[PDB]
């Protein structure tokens, strides 16, 4: 049968949210989503994380 | 939220701690003009002192 497929939207600061990043990679169990339109920043990291 | 007022204070406390070290440095700046102050003070008041011994020398001369 189809699943439920419920959504989750997180927020909070930016260090709690790379811990919780290493956390829901670590429970990878949520497909991810953009949601970027409204009132929302792109989080592009850093060049020094890029490099 | 309770995220929106740790953030709020957060970047509060940074620009107080910013403007608690740029006033110590004013502060600082201001005991310093304070200090050259006093000793332009203590150089005028040597001068005159002196200028006014050296009249009395020139008066006693005469």
């Amino acid at each position: 049968m189809i699943a439920p497929m419920e959504k989750l939207v997180l927020a909070g600061p930016k260090g709690r949210a790379k811990e919780l990043l290493q956390s829901l990679q670590q429970a990878g169990v949520v497909h991810l989503e953009t949601l970027r339109p409204e009132a929302l920043s792109a989080y592009q990291l850093s060049p020094e994380e890029r490099a | 939220s309770k995220l929106e007022a740790i953030l709020s204070q957060e970047v509060e406390a940074e620009i107080q701690a910013l403007l608690q070290e740029a006033e110590a440095k004013a502060e600082a700046v201001k005991r310093e003009a304070e200090e050259k102050a006093k000793a332009l003070l203590q150089a005028r008041e040597r001068a005159l002192e002196a200028q006014y011994r050296a009249a009395l020398r020139r008066a006693e001369s005469a």
